[PDB]
């Protein structure tokens, strides 16, 4: 079984820029190779087949190239309807087989995380335990890291992250950071802080609060 | 012309099964081959396998042969995809694609026509009204030009759930973040920004709703 690799999953590109993606076979596919579009949230279209062969409609933007394992998508001119996740795939061994998927992202200026933290809440506090809440709201890079300080000290293994794909109006990421606990865990350490690591900022964003100052 | 038209999005308990379609149009069925291709979210796309319509039969992914079965409705013009002992890892999007004319064993085939696709999720799990909590500004928190605010949303099967803020008018700076199931139980947030001084006066509520279970919540903040 051919093993298809895009060696990349995330791809940053600005608009009119020039965007190579590239897919490797684990084994000589005499250019039996195609690339598929997947657009956000929906539907594959065929771009290029036989390595290099465009299909109809799809504009002269787009360009394989290639040679027995090592093949390249290109994008000239990259437009906003680019953004999307590429495929390849090969087409000389049953099972046809696919790679990972490559998703083109759009670069925009630095832009800065707007944490919030939100203590447990009376109501849920009576229906037994407590979980804390941080949102780290409208951050470009996609590259943050953040972590639950109480009392000093770290805690991770109560941890649960959810974080938007870039955003379709500003090119934004934001992303909420969840603790849960049980009320008595909650009754003992009176600081809960989410601290942030950005791109932006050479200092840690760190936001805190007082249980016993609530 | 072309065009393939999916069923709609399956929920399914455990070892259960599901017989899917794929209407197609546009083009002679027969003299076109098609695909199954499943995608689980955040993995590739992976080949379940063809059949042709117009005589000759099919090809499998070896992994897939059992769980599957590939049939055909010559007549309707559609295609079928059954799928057995459904297991969690059998949660993910379906797609049938065309492949293009003459073939296949080496290419001809080149998946030339998506369907939109077919989800399936499977659970065990019986429907759970949400917990909607009111995530509040924390003591301490020294007075901003602006004020983040939100509601925890939690417990919830299945996972249509929708979140208002102020029965739909801040529209904008509203996030909605992803769902993450943890335990049977789906859990959401979502945050809200108003420009200090705008709260906590004009009074800013979020309105939960998870039609399965017949619920509305509404929680002032």
């Amino acid at each position: 079984d051919i093993q298809m690799t895009q060696t990349t999953s995330s791809l940053s590109a600005s608009l009119g820029d020039r965007v190579t993606i590239s897919c490797r076979a684990s084994q000589d596919i005499s250019n039996y190779l195609n690339w598929y579009q997947q657009k956000p949230d929906g539907t594959v279209k065929l771009l290029i087949y036989y390595t290099s062969r465009l299909h109809s409609g799809v504009p002269s933007r787009f360009s394989g190239s290639g040679s027995g394992t090592d093949y390249s998508l290109t994008i000239s001119n990259l437009e906003h309807e680019d953004i999307a996740t590429y495929f390849c795939q090969q087409g000389s061994t049953l099972p046809r087989t696919f790679g990972g998927g490559t998703k083109l992202e759009i670069k925009r200026a630095d832009a800065a995380p707007t944490v919030s933290i939100f203590p447990p809440s009376s109501e849920q506090l009576t229906s037994g335990g407590a979980s804390v809440v941080c949102f780290l709201n409208n951050f470009y890079p996609k590259d943050i890291n953040v972590k639950w300080k109480i009392d000093g000290s770290e805690r991770q293994n109560g941890v649960l992250n959810s974080w938007t794909d870039q955003d379709s109006k500003d090119s934004t990421y934001s992303m909420s950071s969840t603790l849960t606990l049980t009320k008595d865990e909650y009754e003992r350490h009176n600081s809960y802080t989410c601290e942030a690591t950005h791109k932006t900022s050479t200092s840690p964003i760190v936001k805190s609060f007082n249980r016993n100052e609530c | 012309q072309v065009q393939l038209q999916q069923s709609g999005a399956e929920l399914v308990r455990a070892g259960s099964s599901v017989k899917m379609s794929c209407k197609a149009s546009g083009y002679t069925f027969t003299s076109y081959g098609v695909n199954w291709v499943k995608q689980r979210p955040g993995q590739g796309l992976e080949w379940i396998g063809y059949i042709n319509p117009g005589k000759g039969y099919l090809s499998y992914n070896e992994k897939f042969k059992g769980k599957t079965t590939l049939t055909v409705d010559r007549s309707s013009s559609t295609a079928y995809m059954q799928l057995r002992s459904l297991t969690s890892e059998d949660a993910a999007v379906y797609f049938c694609a065309r492949s293009f004319y003459g073939g296949s064993d080496l290419a001809v085939y080149y998946f030339d026509s998506w369907g939109q696709g077919t989800t399936l999720t499977v659970s065990s799990a019986k429907t759970t009204p949400p917990s909607v909590y009111p995530l509040a500004p924390g003591c301490g928190d020294t007075t901003g030009s602006s004020v983040t605010l939100g509601c925890l949303v939690k417990g919830y099967f299945p996972e249509s759930v929708t979140v208002t803020w102020n029965s739909g008018s801040l529209s904008s700076s509203v996030h909605t973040f992803p769902a993450l199931l943890q335990s049977a139980l789906y859990t959401m947030s979502s945050s809200v920004t108003v420009p200090s001084s705008t709260w906590p006066s004009q009074t800013v509520t979020c309105s939960v709703a998870h039609p399965a279970s017949s619920t509305t919540v509404d929680k002032k903040l």
